[PDB]
RNA sequence: UUGAACUGUGGGCCACGUAGUGUGGUGCCGUACCAGUCCCGUACCUCGACGUGUUUUGACCCACGCCCUCGUGGCC
RNA sequence: CGCGCGGCUUCGAAUGAA
RNA sequence: AACCAUGACACCCAUGAAUUGGGGA
């Protein structure tokens, strides 16, 4: 079940049983970590990154061939984001809510919303310092 | 080898029951739905041996419409049903 | 003679037969082929081994080469083991890595930091991929007898089958005497499904 | 959630022996679950299964033989001294002549006839008859 | 109808209706694609599904439109299927 | 208060007792079957392998002494 | 426009993804 | 009589016709 709400849904990906690449691949390991760092320099996501290799060129599971995982690849680097990206996005849905609140006090439906997505925040912030991925002491507001 | 035996080689147990073939239970004296039935063999030619395999059937198993389906595998196994049309 | 350059420097001071005349293939295959010419100079061997048996009436021999080597080998093999068949009547050719195997211990703590690469189930199962390298496990089962036996399947691709068909009684062989563990081979068309050809 | 396997597979066995089926299928499996698998095989009470390999926790498919009646998880794990046997037998099973009740020990899980003769005890983990 | 089937070993009639995720071992359900657009010389790969927006490398236009579910090619690109692996 | 899986439970010979599978071959009776002959009909009769089921190989397990640098190396 | 040659100096090892 | 007078999370479990939303052929 979902954590915070009563939907039911099963829909995900699932991966090969076979890691090994497909043998009609070409573009070697280091053309890959090559890609990966020309397009994270524009700033998109480490999600965003494995979307674009697979749609686009051919590199699907992007550990099965570099045997690394594309976090740890930035990180090498020194170009991972501040904070974890998806932490980053629930805080960014919980500031346009506010403004939205600002000017409509009467709107108790996404008032109820905005207490579900803070606790999801202030649930996984508390990991994030469990396992010193934020600076102690970092809170959200 | 059936039953109870005591210290002795005696063997103290009264009426070993019946076990179903299909599923491996016990009939008891008091399940009024089992039944047992006789196919006969024959011989090369058309005509009727006189030697019978029997089958037993739990009880339970008819009043739940899976008698038939049951039956079919015991055939099968005893080698009186050709399971697949042979091939031209 | 520079043909023991291909073989590792401890081994040149008595060469065996065997290694003495894999060096010359080698080092003849070294200007001859010319895709082979490059990313062979890097490579060396490590050692060599021959297995044999009543059945199966072929020999095999087993090359060992430094861990380091193995990309540099895994974009030249096939090729390479054809050329060694040719110049060795009677005998199949793998080649194969060298890993260590570190022990279990007993502490949970030191149980949490033992290397992962070096652990003998990932060792065993990189040691199957190498004896057959163009194809690749698609399917693994594990039977549990009513004795107290247990059997261990390892399923293939069929659309390699013609190719692969011939090395199969040996490779199990071999697979057998490196790691005392016994393997069966079945194949697979339409691995997705579950389909087991027969 | 789902909090015990060992609990989880063994209603999944006890059911399907009630209905009448010949197979099942049980997952996620583990380490576990085999080693009380194979003490209730070497006694001849379910027959051949065999383990499926995803590159998760497997799944396992197990035949029957119409031999077992019952089995079924104690939790939670309740502590055993090689006195203590006979206490558990008389509550948990039909009688003293058959069954079993599954412990285990630091020399392996194995059922209490076995640990007796090795005068060892530890935790309970189930029973079968 | 006389076959008896077991659950390791399922017959193809079955196993050819069920959810992945929900067969024997799960697996993937899509593909890739050599897609050629007319003219241009040029050969690109390209997901059976791909979400993202496609160009083709040299001419510059769009090569497959996001749907939900399978994308759709242009009308006069046509593909060819890779195998899997 | 309760919490998913994973790092691993050897290999040979002993020796014969035992032991199920399948494995090959062995004889292959008796019947069936296969290919043949007469030859219907529009059924049969004659003649030369294929399948049982007698034995006998390969692994599995149970009774069991030793050895194993008890994965590979690398020594000897 | 690509193209190899000569001297050349300069500075990828991680269990798996319920 | 804020009622399904039926607390939340997880597993197994026989059939035949319908219906709402997404997807594949
Ligand atoms: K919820
Ligand atoms: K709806
Ligand atoms: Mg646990
Ligand atoms: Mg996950
Ligand atoms: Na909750
Ligand atoms: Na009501
Ligand atoms: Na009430």
């Amino acid at each position: 079940v979902r954590m915070h709400g009563n939907g039911h849904g099963k829909a995900a990906s699932a991966l090969p049983y076979r890691r090994t690449p497909p043998t009609w691949l070409k573009s070697s390991s280091r053309d890959v970590i090559d890609a990966v760092c020309k397009l994270a320099k524009k700033g998109l996501s480490p999600s965003r990154i494995g979307m674009q290799l697979r749609d686009s060129m051919g590199i699907a599971q992007v550990k099965n061939v570099t045997g690394r995982k594309i976090l740890r690849i930035l990180k090498h680097k020194g170009m991972a984001p501040e904070i974890p990206e998806d932490l980053y996005c629930l805080i960014k849905r919980a500031t346009q809510m506010r403004k939205h609140l600002e000017r409509n006090t009467k709107d108790k439906d996404t008032k109820f919303r905005l207490i579900l997505v803070e606790s999801r925040i202030h649930r996984l912030a508390r990991y994030y310092r469990r396992v010193k991925q934020l600076p102690p002491t970092w809170k959200y507001e | 080898t059936i039953g109870t035996y005591n210290e002795e080689g005696v063997n103290v147990d009264l009426y070993i029951p019946r076990k179903c073939h299909a599923t491996n239970s016990l009939i008891t004296s008091f399940d009024h739905s089992a039944v047992q039935i006789a196919i006969a063999n024959v011989d090369p030619n058309g005509v009727i041996d006189g030697t019978t395999t029997t089958l037993c059937i739990a009880g339970y198993l008819r009043c739940q419409g899976e008698s038939d389906h049951a039956i079919n595998h015991l055939a099968i196994a005893k080698g009186i049903v050709r399971i697949k049309t042979k091939k031209k | 003679q520079p043909h023991l350059r291909k073989l590792r420097k401890l081994k040149r001071a008595n060469p065996s037969q065997e290694e003495e005349s894999v060096a010359r293939v080698l080092f003849e295959l070294e200007g001859s082929h010319k895709t082979l010419r490059a990313q062979l100079p890097r490579f060396h061997i490590n050692t060599v081994r021959t297995s044999s048996s009543p059945r199966h009436k072929k020999t095999a021999m087993i090359i060992l080469y430094p861990l380091r080597f193995i990309m540099l080998v895994r974009k030249i093999q096939r090729t390479l083991t054809a050329e060694l068949e040719k110049r060795f009547p009677g005998n199949i050719v793998v080649l194969v890595a060298q890993r260590k195997i570190t022990k279990r211990p007993n502490d949970v703590y030191k149980l949490q930091q033992v290397q992962r690469s070096r652990t003998s189930v990932a060792v065993f199962e990189n040691i199957l991929n190498d004896l057959i390298y163009p194809c690749d496990v698609v399917g693994r089962r594990w039977r549990y007898r009513t004795d107290g036996s247990k059997l261990m399947k390892v399923f293939l691709d069929a659309r390699d089958r013609k190719r692969v068909e011939s090395r199969l009684p040996l490779l199990a062989h071999v697979y057998k005497l490196l790691t005392h563990r016994t393997v069966t081979f079945g194949f697979m068309w339409n691995p997705k499904l579950q389909q087991v050809s027969s | 959630t789902m909090m015990s396997v060992l609990a989880n597979a063994l209603r999944c066995i006890a059911g399907a022996e009630r209905r009448g089926k010949r197979q099942v299928l049980i997952r996620p499996s583990s380490k576990v679950v085999v080693k009380f698998l194979q003490v209730m095989q070497k006694h001849g009470y379910i027959g051949e299964f065999e383990i499926v390999d995803d590159h998760r926790a497997g799944k396992i498919v197990v035949n029957l033989n119409g031999r077992l009646n019952k089995c079924g998880a104690i939790c939670p794990r309740f502590d055993c001294t090689a006195r203590d046997f006979e206490k558990w037998v008389k509550n948990i099973l039909p009688s003293r002549q058959f069954g079993f009740v599954v412990l285990t020990t630091s020399l392996g899980i194995m059922d209490h006839e076995e640990a007796r003769a090795r005068n060892t005890g530890g935790k309970v983990l189930g029973f079968f008859y | 109808g006389f076959f008896d089937s077991d659950l390791s070993y399922p017959t193809v009639r079955t196993e050819r209706m069920k959810h992945k995720r929900r067969r024997l071992v799960q697996g993937p359900n899509s593909y890739f694609m050599d897609v050629k657009c007319p003219g241009c010389k040029n050969i690109t790969v390209v997901y059976s599904h791909a979400t993202s927006e496609v160009k083709c490398n040299g001419c510059a236009t769009l090569l497959c439109r996001p749907t939900g579910g399978k994308a759709m090619l242009v009308t006069g690109c046509g593909f060819r299927k890779k195998p899997d692996h």
